[PDB]
């Protein structure tokens, strides 16, 4: 179903002549796409692999990340104020108040945006070394793509039956992350609301407020 | 999953007593023939082919009996009459039936007419149906294929398999829906498109209990 | 032939004859050298990306008529091609050469239907064949697509395949400069060709736009 | 409209040889079967004309 | 590439229904041959011939002539005869070459009465009228009076028409290639001369129904072409 010569494939019953040769299904979600062939080199495969694979995890925290914050004030909480539209969250950290974590002052009320900067490039730079090195004081596994030794406490993938299985649904949901993320991006430049209002919008007048209701707001005028 | 021994059932977990003849052979077995009224083979062969063919219809008219009112509500076409159970009528009108609302469209003016043709063609393609025709010959009463398989989405033996569960499954909640039509029109007197919009503005009043209800007595 | 092997000719000029790519050796059609970036060192690569071209190429070809033909009619009010998707949206819709009754499109859902149905299996007749032909070159099929048996000979074929490619990297190079044209001059491709033979040093690039773009 | 019927019915008995059953029972090889149709047709003209 | 994926590729004779046979006389070497013959009008006659009446007012007895045999005349044999070329009416090669010229007409009537109707706005049908009051084409009124042309469309096609008669072969009857093949598309016995037949075959039927569909829609609707589909998109 995902792996060996039988696997599913991105043309579906046209991608029978779309498998390039070195894809092969020994990967999770090898569909066999790669029409331009970018993948040709092994090894600027195994590189690509990685960078799909960490953009994918990056997507997916994007993913629930962008939208727990307007969700829960929505209906909730409502603690975020104008900061819950995920593009528009970033001058939180520029409030009278501060960033206040869930809207309450009490918890973090960060004021300086030096300091966080700091803070997260010594946090994220050391962190993105170790998995450059492949090697740290956690358990590797031995996988710098794979890590589980101690990024898996729960031991959710103790046989590798599992663990296959469950590297496509790991990157098969990455992939809809990504995939999604790019439209939180373009529905907000195109839009200006937020992901939840666009959805709003369509469940109203889903003939009326699609894509195409915008499609003349960047005619290049005269 | 849904064939064999080892396959769903009707009664979820607890159907272990599920009738020997429905042995998981056919699509859509759930073994759900309490009744005993396809105990007999022949019995049961004939009953297969009444359940598709109903179905079948079922899903033409579940489709049929929304798309003519869904049009009118979304102002995309003004049909005579868009309700289905007052489809009929649009024959009696001054203009006759024009379909999709234009004159020169279909125009017909004559229920007998109508009629007349409807059992000539019917007729005809109904014997072609169980006896082969034009369109081709008998094999499989139900599952003809062929000229009525033109993509080829039959083409893989495996795939046929499950995709006669998906036939059967979308044509049983035809059945059902369809069936609601029914009762619904003959209780709520207005089209099932309108009854949806009626419980979605307020699904806690327009619901068949809070109208009607204590009303059929 | 003059379009093939070592003495073809070169996107340099002069100025190439010590500079070629040792993978390209004049095998294929439009083989002027350059890959200055080295993108189809690869062998795989480059067929991948020969393809590419020529896909993009004939897109392109059909691009850069289908840009110029409604705005140069009478019929559809000389309309700009990056203002011509938003008709569908106009009272009367989309009436094909400004006829009423051709076409009579109103609604962009129903031709994005049509048009995701009927180009994927277009595209996967493409890709692992179909009826129009099956085991034919992935971007030379023939048969079918060449009804008028015109490339028959594989001399003229050869010379026939340069021929497309050329027309169609200028196709491809044109269709840029009407991207960026209608972005800057806002006007359609007809529009400022007409301009530039008006007063060419008065209406050009660096006119009245150039100043503007920063 | 008689005239485009004319036409037509004229191509259709230009084009379809007469049934051997009716060419024997009308004597269609016999000139004076013509003659007796005509002084048919044209008594019922004067009638009409009349 | 191979396939097989999105269409099913069964393997038969392509007929106008899909199950049944080609009558005897269809054999499928004609250009769009599809079997569809369900009168037999291209079916072999068969014809009968009675004796001469006797009309010999000279003899006691005049007895009508009785059947003197049964004969099948053999069909698409074209002769000197200029009134009537071929050998039998109902014949599978006379009747090709009267489907092609009656579409290779067709074809010109159905753009011609589309392109006039989008140039000058006029129906088709009162197009007719129109030239006959005031001769003109394209706006522009010609230097002709309605009388001469009618005498010259007469003699113009008189001779043109004359000039087409006078082939005997019977193929080439249907196609004279020459001066009417300049491009030598379709001159040889290719393949490709005979998808070419049988684009030609496809385009003429469908040009001979929608002719068909232009007077119907005039008569019913009273518009022309262009106006009846205008019609029906207001219809609604
Ligand atoms: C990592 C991805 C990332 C993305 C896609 C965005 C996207 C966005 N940020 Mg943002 N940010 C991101 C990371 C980060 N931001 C901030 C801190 C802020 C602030 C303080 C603000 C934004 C703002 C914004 C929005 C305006 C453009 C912008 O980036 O402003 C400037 C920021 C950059 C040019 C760099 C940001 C990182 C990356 C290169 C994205 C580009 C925008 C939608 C603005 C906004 O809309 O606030 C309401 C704004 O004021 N971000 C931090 C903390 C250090 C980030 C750390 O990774
Ligand atoms: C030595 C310290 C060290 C620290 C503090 C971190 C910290 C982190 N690593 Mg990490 N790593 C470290 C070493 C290493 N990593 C990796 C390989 C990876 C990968 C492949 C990934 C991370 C990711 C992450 C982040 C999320 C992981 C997570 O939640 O896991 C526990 C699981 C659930 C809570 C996180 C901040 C993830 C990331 O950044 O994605 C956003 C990720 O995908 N690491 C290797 C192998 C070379 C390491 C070797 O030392
Ligand atoms: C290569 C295909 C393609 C391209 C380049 C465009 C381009 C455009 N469409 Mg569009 N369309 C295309 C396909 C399709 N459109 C539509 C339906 C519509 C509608 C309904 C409308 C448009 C409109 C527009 C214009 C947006 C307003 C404007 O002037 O912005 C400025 C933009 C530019 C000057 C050019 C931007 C393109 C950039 C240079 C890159 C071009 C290549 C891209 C990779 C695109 C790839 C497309 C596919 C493969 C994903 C714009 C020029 C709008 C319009 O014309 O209103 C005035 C509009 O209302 N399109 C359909 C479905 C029927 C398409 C199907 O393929
Ligand atoms: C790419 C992943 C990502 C990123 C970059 C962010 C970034 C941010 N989140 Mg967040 N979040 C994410 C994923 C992410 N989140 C996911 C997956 C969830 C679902 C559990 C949440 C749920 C969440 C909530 C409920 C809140 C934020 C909030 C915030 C903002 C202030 C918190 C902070 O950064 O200080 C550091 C955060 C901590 C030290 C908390 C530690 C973790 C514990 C929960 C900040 C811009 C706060 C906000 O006001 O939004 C603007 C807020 O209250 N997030
Ligand atoms: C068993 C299935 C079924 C049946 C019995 C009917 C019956 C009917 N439909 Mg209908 N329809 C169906 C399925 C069905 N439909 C489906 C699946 C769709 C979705 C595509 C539609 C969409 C539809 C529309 C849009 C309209 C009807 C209309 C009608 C009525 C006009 C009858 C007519 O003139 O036929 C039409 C004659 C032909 C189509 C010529 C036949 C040529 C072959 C069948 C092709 C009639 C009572 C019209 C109506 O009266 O609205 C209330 C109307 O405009 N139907
Ligand atoms: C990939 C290339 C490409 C693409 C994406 C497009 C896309 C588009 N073209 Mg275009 N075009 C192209 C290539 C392309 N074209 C080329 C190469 C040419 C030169 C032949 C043209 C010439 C052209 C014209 C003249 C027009 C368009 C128009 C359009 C727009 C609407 C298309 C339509 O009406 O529906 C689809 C079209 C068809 C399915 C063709 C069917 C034609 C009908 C059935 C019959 C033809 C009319 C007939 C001759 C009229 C009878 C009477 C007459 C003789 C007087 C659309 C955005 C129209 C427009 O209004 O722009 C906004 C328009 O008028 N194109
Ligand atoms: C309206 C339909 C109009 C039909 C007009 C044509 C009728 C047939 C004309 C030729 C008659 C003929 O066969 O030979 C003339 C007929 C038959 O002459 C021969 O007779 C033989 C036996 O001697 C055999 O029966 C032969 O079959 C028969 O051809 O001669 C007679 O039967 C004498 C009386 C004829 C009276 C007229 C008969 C036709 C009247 C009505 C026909 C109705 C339906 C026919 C179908
Ligand atoms: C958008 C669609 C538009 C369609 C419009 C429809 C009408 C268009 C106008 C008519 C076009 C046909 C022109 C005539 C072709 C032809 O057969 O003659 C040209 C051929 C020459 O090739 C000769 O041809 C002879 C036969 S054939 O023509 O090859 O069949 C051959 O035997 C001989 O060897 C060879 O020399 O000559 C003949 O067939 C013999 C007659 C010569 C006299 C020609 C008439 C005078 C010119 C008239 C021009 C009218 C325009
Ligand atoms: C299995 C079992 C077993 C055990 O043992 C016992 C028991 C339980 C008994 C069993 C069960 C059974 C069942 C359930 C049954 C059901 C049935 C149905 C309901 C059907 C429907 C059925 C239904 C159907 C067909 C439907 C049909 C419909 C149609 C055609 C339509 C038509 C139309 C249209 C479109 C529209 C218009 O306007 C109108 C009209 C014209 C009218
Ligand atoms: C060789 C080399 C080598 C080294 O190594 C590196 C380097 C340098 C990088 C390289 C280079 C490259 C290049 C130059 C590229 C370019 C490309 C392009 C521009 C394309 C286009 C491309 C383009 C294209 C396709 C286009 C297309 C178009 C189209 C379809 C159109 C459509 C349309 C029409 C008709 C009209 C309307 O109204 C609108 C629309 C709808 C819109
Ligand atoms: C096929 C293949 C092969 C052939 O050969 C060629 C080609 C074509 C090249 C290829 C393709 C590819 C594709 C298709 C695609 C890609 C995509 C994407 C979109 C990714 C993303 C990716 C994406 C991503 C990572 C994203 C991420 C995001 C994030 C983290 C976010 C964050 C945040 C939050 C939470 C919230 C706040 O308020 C803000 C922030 C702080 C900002």
């Amino acid at each position: 179903e995902f792996y060996g010569p039988d696997r599913a494939k991105w043309l579906g019953p046209f991608s029978e002549g779309s498998v390039p040769s070195y894809l092969k299904g020994e990967f999770p979600g090898d569909y066999g796409w790669d029409t331009a062939g970018l993948s040709a080199d092994p090894e600027t495969f195994a590189r690509y692999r990685e960078i799909e694979v960490i953009h994918a995890r990056w997507a997916m925290l994007g993913a629930l990340g962008c939208l727990t914050p307007e969700l829960l004030q929505n209906n909730g909480a409502a603690d975020f104020g104008e900061a819950a539209v995920w593009f528009k969250a970033g001058a939180s950290i520029f409030n009278e108040d501060g960033l206040n974590y869930l809207g309450n002052p009490s918890l973090i009320h960060a004021q300086s945006i030096v300091a966080v900067l700091l803070t997260q490039l010594v946090i994220m730079g050391a962190a993105e070394a170790y998995r450059y090195s492949g090697e740290g004081p956690v358990e590797t596994s031995g996988d710098s793509l794979y890590p589980g030794g101690f990024f898996d406490p729960l031991g959710l993938a103790d046989d590798p039956d599992t663990l296959a299985e469950l590297k496509v649904k790991e990157i098969k949901n990455g992939r809809l992350a990504m995939f999604s993320m790019f439209g939180f991006f373009v529905q907000g430049l195109v839009t200006g609301k937020s992901p939840l209002e666009n959805l709003a919008d369509h469940l109203a007048e889903p003939s009326v407020n699609n894509g195409f209701a915008s499609a003349t707001k960047f005619l290049p005028l005269p | 999953e849904f064939y064999g021994p080892d396959r769903v059932k009707f009664l979820g977990p607890f159907s272990g007593n599920t009738p020997s003849y429905l042995k998981g052979e056919y699509p859509g077995d759930y073994g759900w023939d309490t009744a005993g009224l396809s105990a007999d083979p022949e019995t049961f062969a004939r009953y297969r082919e009444l359940e598709v063919i109903h179905a079948r219809w079922a899903m033409l008219g579940a489709l049929g009996c929304v798309t003519p009112e869904l049009l009118q509500r979304n102002g995309a076409a003004n049909f005579g009459e868009a309700v289905w159970f007052k489809a009929g009528a649009q024959i009696f009108q001054e203009g006759g039936l024009d379909y999709l609302g234009n004159p020169n469209l279909v125009h017909a003016q004559s229920i007998v007419a109508i009629l007349l043709t409807q059992v000539v063609l019917m007729g005809l393609i109904e014997g072609y149906r169980v006896n082969g025709g034009p369109a081709g010959e008998v094999v499989d009463p139900i599952y003809p294929g062929e000229a009525f398989d033109p993509l080829g989405l039959a083409d893989d033996p495996d795939t046929l398999a499950e995709l006669k569960v998906k036939e059967i499954k979308n044509g049983r909640l035809a059945m059902v829906s369809m069936f609601g039509f029914f009762i619904q029109a003959i209780v709520t007197g207005k089209g099932p498109v309108q009854n949806l919009s009626d419980h979605l503005a307020s699904p806690s009043t327009d619901n068949f209990y809070s109208l009607y209800a204590k009303t059929l007595a | 032939s003059q379009w093939y092997g070592p003495d073809r000719p070169k996107f340099l000029g002069p100025y190439s004859t010590n500079f070629v790519p040792s993978y390209l050796t004049g095998e294929f059609p439009g083989d002027y050298g350059w890959d200055t970036s080295g993108l189809s060192a690869d062998p795989a690569t480059f067929a991948r990306y020969r393809e590419i071209e020529v896909i993009h190429a004939r897109w392109a070809m059909l691009g850069a008529l289908g840009c110029v033909v409604p705005e140069l009619l009478d019929g559809t009010n000389h309309i700009a091609w990056f203002k011509a998707g938003a008709e569908i949206f106009g009272d009367d819709g989309i009436q094909y050469l400004g006829i009423p009754g051709l076409i009579n499109a109103k609604s962009i859902v129903a031709t994005l239907i049509v048009q995701v149905v009927l180009m994927s299996y277009v595209e996967g007749y493409r890709v692992n064949g179909g009826p129009a032909g099956t085991g034919l070159d992935a971007v030379y099929p023939g048969g079918n697509f060449d009804p008028l048996g015109l490339a028959d000979d594989p001399d003229t074929l050869a010379e026939l395949k340069v021929k497309e490619i050329k027309n169609g990297r200028l196709a491809m190079l044109s269709m840029f400069g009407f991207f960026i044209q209608a972005i800057v001059t806002g006007e359609g491709p007809i529009k400022n060709l007409n301009d530039h033979l008006a007063d060419a040093s008065a209406n050009n690039f660096y006119a009245l736009y150039a100043k503007n773009l920063a | 409209a008689a005239g485009i019927l004319g036409v037509l019915a004229g191509l259709f008995h230009l084009c379809v040889r007469p049934p051997q059953r009716l060419y024997n029972g009308l004597r269609m090889g016999n000139i004076e079967t013509v003659l007796s149709s005509s002084i048919a047709a044209v008594f019922w003209a004067a009638f009409v004309v009349s | 590439r191979s396939g097989g994926a999105g269409y099913r590729q069964y393997s038969g004779d392509a007929l106008w229904l899909p199950n049944t046979e080609r009558p005897a006389w269809l054999d499928g070497s004609l250009p769009g041959d599809r079997g569809f013959d369900p009168l037999g009008l291209s079916r072999p006659a068969e014809y009968l011939q009675i004796d001469l009446d006797e009309l010999d007012q000279n003899a006691a007895v005049n007895k009508a002539g009785g059947v003197v045999g049964a004969f099948t005349p053999v069909a698409d044999q074209v002769s000197t005869d200029s009134l009537a070329p071929y050998s039998e009416v109902f014949g599978l090669q006379r009747f090709r070459e009267c489907e092609l010229i009656h579409g290779r007409w067709a074809m010109l009537a159905c753009l011609g009465a589309l392109v006039q109707e989008g140039v000058t706005g006029d129906s088709w049908v009162a197009a007719q009228t129109l030239v006959y009051n005031q001769p003109q084409y394209a706006g522009i009124d010609l230097p002709f009076d309605i009388y001469t042309l009618a005498v010259l469309n007469s003699v113009l096609m008189g001779g043109v028409e004359l000039f087409r008669n006078s082939e005997l072969d019977p193929e080439r009857r249907c196609y004279p290639g020459g001066a009417f093949d300049p491009l030598n598309l379709a001159s040889d016995d290719s393949e490709r001369t005979q998808k070419l037949r049988e684009a030609e075959i496809k385009h003429a039927r469908l040009a001979m129904v929608s002719f068909l569909g232009y007077t119907v829609q005039a008569w019913y609707t009273g518009e022309g072409a262009l106006g009846s589909l205008n019609k029906f998109a207001n219809g609604f």
